[PDB]
């Protein structure tokens, strides 16, 4: 009844897991947070190409909002971590042009 | 002739006997730029050199530590600014 | 008369570039101006700091164990638009002292006028024991001049 | 092994800490930045300008100066999508179902 | 870098 | 020019004393300044395109 | 040895006379830039001075 | 209608958040196991530090009431500290959640002379670590805005370093403790002001002749310094 929000906290929640385990050196906890992050969301996945190829005040909205969960620049190099990025980037992008974002405090 | 008690004055001897003319060429090099610098202050200078100091890069356009001359770009009626 | 005023501040200014070109080394060559000059001064109520620039620079060149400073700061002091802030005190008396005009004692931190002789002391024993017994009688501290331990001697103070 | 860091070399440890098995680029973390005074001073200029707190609103635009993207995103962006795709398809890449795309990408990312 | 981190 | 450049140097002391770097206003000020220093040898008019 | 430290003993009295009355002079045309400033700046005073009974700017109301 | 379905997949998939969690929920999934950080370590009160006071490791009176046991730093850490990230370094001196010693005032005028007095700051009373990446970000603005304020200054990198080291030490919650890590780069800028005051204004002094013995060994190599 809530599935955006449930599928929000849970991929953050998991973000947090494969940090910690990443800290802590633990190959099967950063696994099983991989495989557990929620990659069968169809709305996720219609919406990667379109992130993909956005350009421009959405683009911007998603990076402010990505930067504002997530600041840490990931390694180049790591796929796994890329392609996290990759699946919360489109989940937010989603979720914008559904019901655009309001960042500024300033608002009526 | 030599022995083993010795090997402190060999090695030292070896070592620093050949540098004694190269300790003379550079105090007469240096007793030279002295008295190079020396004719030159008799000669006269827009600014001072120091004669004990290692560089002395001051001139009309340049501070006595190598950078430019603050307010340099217009004349004074004392002259120069130093 | 703007006329004049712009007459005397281009003399002023021909002057400068004048004295410049010369140098302070040879500043005899301008006494031209001052006859004209002095006439500005005396028509405008201006200064123009001749007699200090011209002392200062025959100073220089023959100083004094004061090194010119006198004539240093008053040359400053002459140089301002609003007349000198600080100026030296004609005396009968000995020693010359350090004065500040009234009208700008509020841009300064200070409670009068006088900021001193304008001349450093004279070495006395009178004079420290004065003010090392000042200093004392101001700290109020129970523990100067107490020795716990001295070394074992005929002498009252071994050592010095 | 993993001896303790004083305090004193924390500052070190916050551009060039240890290894792990999921690094960050130490390279660019002195670009990583969020500004949170990007809307407060677009409002405090704008309101100089002359405007109102609509006006403001309607004009005010998210900060630009934040962290740089992802070159691998637009780099590796078809092998990005066919690994995402496998992961959709097998369940998050379960005993080794994208092993084929993830390779693939580790090898175009690091080269020996 | 800064120069701090140099400590070699 | 020499005055000019001790204008803009008591500018630049007296407004980076009285504005802090937390102050908005800290970095317009001393850009301002520093094109100010840059266009010292000008005249305002040429100045002026240069330091809008 | 002697003779060379009678001679600089010489150039570096020298040297320090010379030395302080640049710094002095150096001084004497900062002033003098100073004051250069100062009598131009009082020319944008307004005519009678300021107001220094009341704030230049006032920046809010007095109810 | 159940409350957060899909919300848990930490607890669907055995995923543990952290090894505290690991070992609670006893999912197994991390091979080290779990050293548990201590209550005293997760929480506590400020103290005060230094052996040359009297009431050193006690707990740092306020106006209000407050608990007065204190936060333990980890004196006696274990060889292997598995995680070396700032996470876990920042534990051994100062916990993560803040110190216990915040109030609820009764009434406004008691905030406000305590802050009067200097005796509360909601920064530093009610507040919690920052984080790494919080503390780069920071660090990143400041150098930003000093090389905007000035590109050629010598110590814009010591004013950052001294910036980036009260961040680091969390000088929100403990100033006094950041300001003794921070004051040597203090001086350094202090050092470095001057230095570049007297290379703009040329500044310099008449050295004296060459001392007799300046070299203590006439065979010794008299390295030339400027």
């Amino acid at each position: 009844s809530s599935p955006h929000m449930d599928r929000l906290l849970g991929d953050l929640k998991l973000l947090a897991a494969y940090d910690s385990a990443a800290g802590w050196q633990e190959p099967k906890a950063m696994e099983s947070a991989f495989q557990s992050l929620s990659w069968d969301d169809a709305d996720v996945l219609k919406a990667l190409p379109q992130y993909l190829n956005c350009r421009g005040e959405q683009k911007r909205r998603v990076d402010f909002a990505y930067a504002a969960l997530c600041p840490r620049p990931v390694d180049e190099k790591d796929p796994k971590q890329t392609l996290m990025s990759l699946w919360m980037k489109a989940r937010l992008f989603s979720y914008d042009q559904k019901h655009p974002f309001v960042l500024s405090p300033f608002a009526a | 002739s030599t022995s083993p008690g010795l090997a402190f004055a060999n090695l030292t001897l070896l070592l620093d006997v050949p540098q004694l003319p190269a300790i003379w060429a550079v105090n007469a090099w240096r007793e030279l730029n002295g008295l190079f610098t020396e004719m030159k202050t008799l000669a006269g200078t827009s600014d001072l050199l120091y004669p004990s100091n290692r560089y002395n890069p001051q001139n009309e356009k340049t501070n006595r530590m190598g950078r430019p001359r603050k307010y340099n770009h217009g004349e004074w009626m004392f002259g120069n600014s130093y | 008369a703007p006329h004049q005023r712009a007459a005397c501040e281009q003399l002023h200014s021909e002057y400068k570039q004048c004295l410049a070109k010369n140098g302070r080394t040879h500043f005899s060559a301008c006494t031209d101006f001052h006859s004209k000059l002095r006439a500005c001064e005396n028509m405008l109520g201006t200064s123009y700091c001749i007699d200090e620039g011209i002392n200062l620079m025959k100073c220089t060149k023959n100083p004094d164990p004061s090194f010119c400073a006198k004539e240093f700061v008053a040359m400053r002091e002459c140089n301002r638009p609003q007349g000198p802030h600080l100026v030296l005190s004609s005396s009968p008396s000995s020693p010359p002292h350090y004065e500040l005009r009234p009208e700008v004692k509020h841009l300064y931190n200070v409670d009068s006028t006088d900021l001193g002789s304008a001349v450093a002391p004279v070495r006395s024993k009178e004079q420290l024991d004065r003010v090392a017994d000042s200093l004392k009688a101001d700290l109020n501290l129970p523990g100067y001049g107490h020795i716990p331990y001295k070394w074992e001697s005929l002498r009252p103070n071994p050592g010095a | 092994a993993a001896s303790t860091i004083p305090i004193s070399q924390w500052p070190s440890l916050l551009y060039a800490p240890p290894s792990s098995p999921a690094n960050p680029a130490v390279e660019a973390l002195p670009e990583m930045q969020f500004d949170d005074l990007h809307y407060p001073r677009q409002m405090l200029l704008c309101r100089g300008a002359g405007y109102s707190l609509e006006q403001c609103n309607r004009m005010a635009q998210p900060d630009a100066r934040v962290t740089p993207e992802n070159p691998a995103e637009k780099l590796l962006k078809e092998e990005a999508v066919a690994a995402i795709a496998c992961l959709s398809q097998r369940e998050g890449g379960k005993d080794e179902q994208c092993r084929y795309y993830i390779e693939r990408m580790y090898k175009l990312a690091n080269k020996e | 870098a800064s120069p701090m981190l140099f400590t070699d | 020019v020499d005055a000019r450049e001790m204008k803009v140097d008591m500018y630049e002391k007296l407004f980076k004393q009285a504005a802090d770097l937390e102050n908005p206003c800290r970095m317009p000020g001393v850009a301002y300044l520093r094109c100010l220093r840059d266009t010292l040898t000008e005249t305002q008019s040429a100045r002026r395109s240069s330091c809008l | 040895q002697g003779i060379k430290t009678v001679y600089a003993s010489c150039r570096y009295r020298k040297l320090n006379e010379r030395e302080i009355i640049s710094d002095r002079y150096t001084w004497l045309h900062e002033r003098m830039l100073e004051d250069e400033v100062e009598r131009v700046l009082l020319e944008q005073v307004p005519a009678g001075g300021f107001d220094k009974t009341r704030p230049g700017l006032l920046l809010g109301p007095s109810t | 209608s159940i409350l957060g379905a899909e919300a848990f997949p930490e607890l669907l998939s055995k995923v543990p958040l952290n090894p505290q969690m690991d070992e609670d929920k006893h999912f197994n999934k991390y091979k080290w196991g779990n050293e548990p950080i201590p209550v005293n370590r997760r929480t506590g009160s400020r103290m005060n530090s230094s052996i040359y006071d009297n009431r050193n490791h006690e707990a740092v009176r306020h106006p209000w009431s407050t608990d007065a046991r204190t936060f333990h730093p980890n004196d006696n850490p274990e060889a292997d500290r598995i995680n070396t990230q700032y996470s876990n370094m920042v534990s051994d001196s100062f916990p993560e959640g803040g110190f216990s010693d915040a109030p609820r005032f009764s009434s406004n005028w008691e905030r406000l002379l305590a802050y009067h007095h200097g005796l509360y700051s909601p920064e530093k009373f009610n507040s919690t670590t920052k984080t790494a990446d919080e503390i780069r970000l920071a660090v990143n603005d400041f150098a930003a805005k000093v090389h905007a304020d000035d590109p050629k200054n010598a110590c814009k990198y010591l004013m950052i370093e001294e910036f980036k080291c009260l961040q680091s030490a969390q000088a929100r919650i403990d100033p006094q403790g950041a300001a003794t890590k921070c004051v040597k780069w203090f001086n350094e800028w202090r050092q470095c002001a001057w230095d570049q005051e007297k290379m703009v204004k040329g500044y310099n002094y008449i050295e004296d002749r060459r001392a007799r013995k300046h070299k203590p060994y006439i065979g010794a190599p008299d390295l030339q310094y400027s």
